[PDB]
């Protein structure tokens, strides 16, 4: 996809730090 | 032998009396800021902070 | 004990990525600051 991580089975920490997620690093990026 | 995961994590306070290897790596930028796109296959190190036991 | 300020210690022995004892500690706050706020 244009987005590996939301594949079945990807690990989303190998994406994203700190324990973010799609969802939430939006959010933290458009505040 | 593994890699330390202490090192790995960033710090080991055994330092060059680890059993385990201090393999020197580089930050990726992306992910120190919270995202890589490039996930498994990037070519920098993206460090997790849980600690091991 | 902080046996990596002692001269002659290696700092790249104990930190890895470029850190040190000071740019660590700093590491280690962030991780709390953004940690706290997600789910
Ligand atoms: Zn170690
Ligand atoms: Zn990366």
């Amino acid at each position: 996809e244009d987005k590996p991580w939301r594949k079945p089975g990807a690990d989303l920490s190998d994406y994203f730090n700190y324990g973010f997620n799609e969802d939430t690093w939006k959010a933290y990026c458009e505040k | 032998i593994k890699d330390c995961p202490w090192y790995d994590r960033g710090f080991c306070k055994h330092g060059p009396l680890c059993r385990h290897r201090h393999t020197r790596r580089v930050i990726c930028v992306n992910y120190l800021v919270g995202f890589c796109p490039e996930g498994p296959s990037c070519k920098f190190m993206h460090p997790r902070f849980e600690l091991p036991m």
